[PDB]
């Protein structure tokens, strides 16, 4: 899968 | 709920020992029972609630796609299939629960767009794990809410917040990912990214230091996914 | 209990499936589950009880640390003290299950010296991580059923298996951490760290290929602690 | 602490 946001 | 009784200020406190902790189911269950006392979150609870529910339904979703990929390689009795369905049960009530946060009445009451965009953003996310294993029925349903959500939020940040904001980027970025991803819409993934990333590059000259590298490190991630994905 | 209805090969097939996904909770409670069967376990099921104990204990641990760490720097409200509490109790509630499952009924029927020995090791193991966190009354109890538990497993492998075999390793290694760790014995510690290490050496020319990579592994393992201890 | 045995 494409990555998303991660963790700030 | 089960924290009714603990003040609203400790289990903020909590939250942030959970997270210290790496317990992130502890961090959501007590980042829920904030919100259950029915005021609004400030901008750092905000960031703790979507920490706490990111973990553990990151965990969910890694499993779910372990236990698929299984699944289909096997496609032996019953025991891959029922175990698949127990964790996507379990998926799925996470994400119901955080949208019932979400309806209940987070974004009734956002009124700033940094609140209100940050709670469709997250209404997006949750809708978009969901249709991640819905099939057949109500699976057309769940990805237009969570392009609804989206869309909503897109609209709100694009009139109310620079482009260069983190919230917004991330949004940005999260939506494009479910247009090539969820809605098998590439082109409008890419579209969005590069206009993201465009509009946010041309703001960078207005920012301190520290907002610069917030921004640049989203930029960074649209960027890499734009390589991805051409 | 709620694996009842399971049967014993699905319990250990889910448990195969749940490592894969990392999920460790749920390998823990189809394992248990399995336990409750009343059959006796083979060595690969040996391994799967004690991995997803393993894994679900030291997430514990690794938290209480965290907090304890916190609630020591802090010596504010009672909110640090609390939840490590909460995480303490936790841990306290798996270790007892775990010690429920050896007595009741894995170690008396246990006639190998391979299935005792692991046993009492795990016995040794989780009456440790109970010390960790004991203090005034019944710590001193505690310690010494994990040494009673220890030396037993420590008496039946030096009559029963080779110097090389990784259950008779570990379960020196894993003494030898006690002594040093619970006992305030350091200078043990080290004496059955390099005494395991030498007689193991002098047994490897006996190893096929396959056995010689498990026993140097954990021989490495020793002398890593001997190296930070002295 | 030190480290004792690790998963096989
Ligand atoms: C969805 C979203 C977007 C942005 C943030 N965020 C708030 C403050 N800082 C950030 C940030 C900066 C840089 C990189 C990342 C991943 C987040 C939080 C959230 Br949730
Ligand atoms: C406590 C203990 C000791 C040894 C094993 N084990 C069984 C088979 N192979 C191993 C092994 C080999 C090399 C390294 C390690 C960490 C384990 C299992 C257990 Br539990």
């Amino acid at each position: 899968r494409t990555p998303s946001l991660p963790t700030p | 709920g089960a924290m009714g009784s603990m003040e609203r200020a400790s289990l903020i406190q909590k939250a942030k020992l959970a997270e210290q902790a790496e317990r992130y189911e502890d961090m959501a269950a007590f980042m829920k029972g904030a919100v259950e006392k029915g005021e609004e979150l400030s901008c750092e609870e905000r960031n703790l609630l979507s920490v706490a529910y990111k973990n553990v339904v990151g965990g969910q979703r890694a499993a779910w796609r372990v236990l698929s990929s299984i699944e289909q390689k096997s496609n032996k009795g019953p025991e891959v299939r029922e175990y698949r369905e127990k964790v996507e049960t379990e998926l799925q009530g996470v994400c119901d629960t955080v949208l019932g946060l979400l309806d209940s009445h987070l974004i009734k009451e956002a009124g700033d767009a940094e609140s209100r965009v940050f709670y469709l953003k997250m209404k997006g996310d949750y809708y978009r794990y969901l249709a991640e294993v819905a099939t057949g029925d109500d699976k057309k349903r769940i990805i237009d809410s969570a392009r609804s959500a989206y869309q909503e939020a897109m609209d709100i940040s694009k009139k109310e917040m620079p482009p260069t904001n983190p919230i917004r980027l991330g949004l940005a970025l999260n939506f494009s990912v479910f247009h090539y991803e969820i809605a098998n819409s590439p082109e409008e993934a890419i579209s969005l990214a590069k206009t993201t990333f465009d509009e946010a590059m041309a703001d960078l000259h207005t920012l301190s230091e520290d907002s610069y590298k917030d921004s640049t490190l989203i930029m960074q991630l649209l960027r890499d996914n734009l390589t991805l994905w051409t």
